[PDB]
RNA sequence: UUGAGCCUUGAUGUGUAGGAUAGGUGGGAGGCUUUGAAGUGUGGACGCCAGUCUGCAUGGAGCCGACCUUGAAAUACCACC
């Protein structure tokens, strides 16, 4: 209906200015919903070879406005640290079984650099959702006053999709549109210097920029 | 005439081999013996090549 | 324009003897293109398999791939580990993630340990994050759960000697396929399956896309999924764009014209040597030219190496009423049980086939027959004037470092069959392996050529209660109709194990039948005749299919 | 009249068991539904044959999310697809 009247709106052949399409996208303000922003950047790699995924975390500057649960598993009072700073769920290393055993809807990872009792079930208990934290993220560490505070500011992972197409919440169209393009910038930078070791061509084929339930534009 | 020339390439990695004549027909098996290599000076084993 | 996966030029090959197996083939593929490889038993399709694979670079001339294509290579005759078991040697294909999980547990334990935590993780594990990733290491375990459903591989508890041969066969082509390849080169590579498994793989084989180059000698199996046939007959390469009906009529017109030319060529120097021969007439030229002319005319050509004819197989002792009756046979392993209470009576002069699915207990019969085994329950009655010769279902049994002559006589300048000598040449000439042929050594043979040599030192027993286990294993079609046509001539009694049906339809007369829950059944007859049983008293089942596939 | 390429529009993706044809991430969330339902004939391609997409018949205001009993979840834009 409405999405099919607004292909008329929608100019996909031509690509499109960095605020020329936020201008295009916030006149799709008739929503009804907060119309969250969900970028998608379409890389140029090939995703079979290992040596070419990549897999960050990167602190976007201006927030997503959206917040989740927080865990912390300690192996000992590590799980009581977040406790006293804000943490959403601490889970001991005696409880790793009993971390999340009613409920798991806390999309916060788990970082402990010194208690690494509690992993789970190494079989998607904790693995297929990305339960497994590691160092390369970020999180990898005993220090966890630096990720009290970043989880509250959402470090974002770069969760490399099957061909290269990464996603995340960019502040969405309540945020101005400047703190908007100041995120694409800092994400853009950010990608470009996490670019794999081996790289043709140009490393960032399209950009595309949408809201949930708002048309995509290219961004350029 | 049914033996035809093979060289016996070297194994120390040098760029040095000797050359014989050999029956493919009869001896499938390659051959690998002990002859002297004056790059590195030392009794080597000589492998078996084109 | 663009495409282009593969290419050869001038791709020749010499082999000790002289001839040339491969020469002058220039020519490339494309993506998503079938190629069925036909020729002779000594054509050289195996070794230009294993060129195109890249095993072997001896070669005069090119052969490239292009960059980045993963190669899947299944050989003649694969070599497993007798020792290992099916989940050991499975587990080994996915290797890079079995030690990713290994290696991650391991990090998992050694990260919160405050000693170089940030000098043996970011250098370590970094390089593990995308290998358990791109290749998916957490989820091999419902890969392995599905992909195990489409082959129906054997239990996971079963070993390598337990295995049966089918069940080989399909393991080993799980472990080539799971690598997600893009060039698959195959070598028969439906030797030993049955109906379910040969239908499940062609279908499979036609879905993927990637290039496959298959050997095989089945026109059936061929027609469904082959784009493209190479010919290679006798070292060119005939590229045919069709199918199987029309490339026949084709090589059979090539094959008529090129004799017309020999013909002609014979009567043409016929007709110079008389010239050549003539006087002189005064003190003329004689044309020292001309004399050049004929002698260059003088080449030569290559006959088809093996247009093998009819077999030997040399009857022995007479025979009575007996024919080894069968009682209340029951066999089993451990709870796994094959055959329950079987009982039946091979009459006299009969060729009796046997079908059924892959180890189903096909060999564990002849197994039991030959003595090698012993019945759980009732007995096997020999006649005694049966004479025994068991073919072994597997051609793995000679040693590599003889000599043709040499296996099979038995290092004699005269062996016997049955009860006359006869010389070993001779009797080794009937296999249509020639003086010159006869001085390869049995590891430098091909599938068939080394199929007929087994045979042919396995058949100088002279019996005559012949139990061959699949003699249809690497024969060309006309290598098969000399044993087809030398079968229906035996005096004794033949017993036949074989999944092509196809074969059993022109010498079986007598069916055993295998079923479900270890049901052997016997019949008389033919296969027709089988079928019309069926009609007679039917059952409405036709939904086989059902198309598992691989990747979710 | 056509081969081939490119770009946009559509459609197709049925292992087992949750519910029953479900390709991947989504971004997260009930909104779609009313340019007129879940429902009433069947249009037709296909099917692994249970049916899910779809022309036209009156009215025209309906389904799921969430819970997950399985590895994964909810066709509810757009992205190189
Ligand atoms: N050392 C050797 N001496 C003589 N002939 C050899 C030697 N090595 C190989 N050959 C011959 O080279 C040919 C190789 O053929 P190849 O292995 O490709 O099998 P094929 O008969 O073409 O195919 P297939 O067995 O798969 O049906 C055979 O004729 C073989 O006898
Ligand atoms: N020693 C053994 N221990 C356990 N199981 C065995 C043993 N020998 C045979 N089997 C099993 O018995 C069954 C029948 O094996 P058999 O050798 O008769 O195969 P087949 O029916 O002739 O099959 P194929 O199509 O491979 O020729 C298979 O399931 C096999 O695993
Ligand atoms: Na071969
Ligand atoms: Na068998």
């Amino acid at each position: 209906k409405r999405m099919r009247v607004i292909r008329e709106k929608v100019d996909a052949t031509k690509q499109y200015d960095i605020n020329e399409a936020i201008a295009l996208l916030k006149e799709l303000a008739t929503a009804k919903f907060v119309e969250s922003v969900d970028v998608a950047v379409n890389l140029g790699i090939d995703a079979r070879k290992s040596d070419q995924n990549v897999r960050g975390a990167t602190v976007l500057p201006h927030g997503t406005g959206r917040s989740v649960r927080v865990a912390v598993f300690t192996q000992g009072a590590n799980a009581e640290a977040a406790k006293a700073a804000g943490a959403e769920l601490v889970g001991m290393e005696d409880l790793a079984d009993q971390i999340k055993k009613g409920e798991m809807n806390f999309d916060v990872v788990i970082a402990s650099p010194d208690a690494m009792r509690v992993v789970g079930q190494l079989g998607q208990v904790l693995g297929p959702r990305g339960l497994m934290p590691n160092p390369k993220v970020g999180t990898v560490t005993p220090n966890v006053a630096e990720a009290v505070k970043n989880a509250k500011a959402g470090q974002v992972r770069y969760r490399n999709d099957k061909n290269g197409i990464i996603h995340t919440t960019i502040g969405k169209v309540d945020f101005d549109a400047d703190k908007l393009k100041e995120n694409l910038e800092a994400l853009l930078v950010a990608l470009k210097k996490a670019k794999p070791t081996q790289a043709k061509g140009v490393y960032i084929k399209k950009v595309s920029i949408s809201t949930t339930m708002g048309a995509g534009v290219a961004v350029d | 005439g049914i033996r035809e020339k093979i060289k016996l390439v070297s194994s120390a990695g040098t760029g040095h081999f000797y050359t014989t004549t050999k029956n493919k027909r009869t001896k499938p098996e390659k051959l690998e013996l002990k002859k002297f290599d004056p790059v590195v000076r030392q009794h080597v084993i000589y492998k078996e090549a084109k | 324009m663009a495409q282009f996966v593969y290419t050869m030029h001038r791709v020749g090959k010499v082999v000790p003897p002289k001839r040339h197996i491969l020469k002058n083939i220039s020519l490339s593929f494309f993506p998503g293109a079938k190629i069925g490889v036909l020729g002779l038993n000594g054509a050289g399709k195996s070794t230009l398999l294993r060129i195109m694979a890249g095993i072997d670079k001896d070669i005069e001339g090119e052969a490239r791939p292009q960059p980045d294509i993963k190669i899947g290579y299944l050989p003649q005759e694969p070599q497993l580990n007798p020792e290992h078991t099916v989940r050991e040697s499975i587990e080994e294909a996915v290797s890079e993630v079995v030690n990713a999980l290994k290696r991650l547990d391991e990090v998992y334990a050694l990260y919160a340990d405050p000693d170089a935590d940030f000098d043996k993780l970011a250098a370590e594990q970094g390089r593990l994050e995308e290998i358990i990733q791109a290749h998916d290491g957490h989820n091999l375990n419902v890969q392995l759960e599905r992909a195990a459903d489409a082959l129906r591989l054997p239990d996971w508890d079963a070993k390598i000697a337990n295995l049966s041969g089918g069940e080989r066969r399909r393991v080993a082509l799980c472990r080539l396929l799971l690598e997600k390849p893009d060039m698959l080169l195959l070598d028969q590579p439906t030797n030993h399956l049955d109906a379910e498994s040969v239908a499940w793989l062609e279908r499979f084989l036609h879905d993927f896309e990637g290039t496959v180059v298959a050997i095989t000698h089945d026109r059936y199996f061929l027609d469904n999924v082959a784009g493209w046939i190479l010919e290679l007959d006798r070292g060119e390469g005939i590229p045919w764009e069709g199918n199987y009906s029309s490339w026949l009529e084709q090589k059979d017109q090539r094959l008529a014209q090129e004799a017309s030319q020999e013909a002609a060529r014979r009567k043409s120097i016929e007709k110079e040597l008389e010239w050549v021969r003539q006087g002189t007439k005064g003190r003329q030229s004689k044309g020292k030219a001309r004399l050049a002319r004929f002698e260059e005319l003088n080449s030569t050509e290559y006959q088809k190496r093996n247009e093998t004819n009819e077999l030997f197989i040399p009857p022995g002792p007479r025979l009575g009423d007996k024919v080894l009756e069968v009682s209340n046979l029951r066999k089993s392993y451990g709870d796994r049980l094959l055959i329950d209470s079987l009982s039946f009576s091979i009459p006299k002069g009969a060729i009796v086939g046997i079908i059924g699915p892959n180890g189903a207990g096909k060999s564990t019969l002849f197994r039991m027959i030959s003595g090698q085994e012993q019945p759980d329950s009732g007995t096997i009655t020999l006649g005694e004037t049966v004479k025994l010769a068991s073919v072994d279902q597997f051609r793995d049994s000679m040693d590599n470092s003889k000599t043709v002559w040499e296996e099979v006589s038995g290092g004699l300048d005269i062996m016997k069959i049955g009860n006359t000598e006869m010389p070993s040449r001779a009797y080794v000439g009937r296999f249509n392996f020639k003086g010159v042929d006869q001085g390869k050594r049995v590891g430098e043979l091909s599938g068939g050529e080394r199929g007929r040599l087994h045979l042919a030192k396995l058949l100088q027993v002279g019996g005559n209660m012949l139990l061959l286990d699949q003699p249809t294993n690497d024969l060309d079609i006309e290598t098969l109709r000399a044993l087809e046509n030398a079968l229906l001539e035996f005096p004794g009694c033949a017993m036949v194990i074989s999944h092509d049906r196809w074969f059993l339809d022109r010498i079986a007369t007598h069916i055993l039948d295998y079923q479900d829950e270890g049901k052997v059944e016997f019949f008389e007859g033919n296969f027709t005749e089988y079928e019309e049983y069926k009609k007679r008293t039917l059952g409405a089942d036709a939904l086989e299919p059902k198309r598992i596939k691989y990747k979710r």
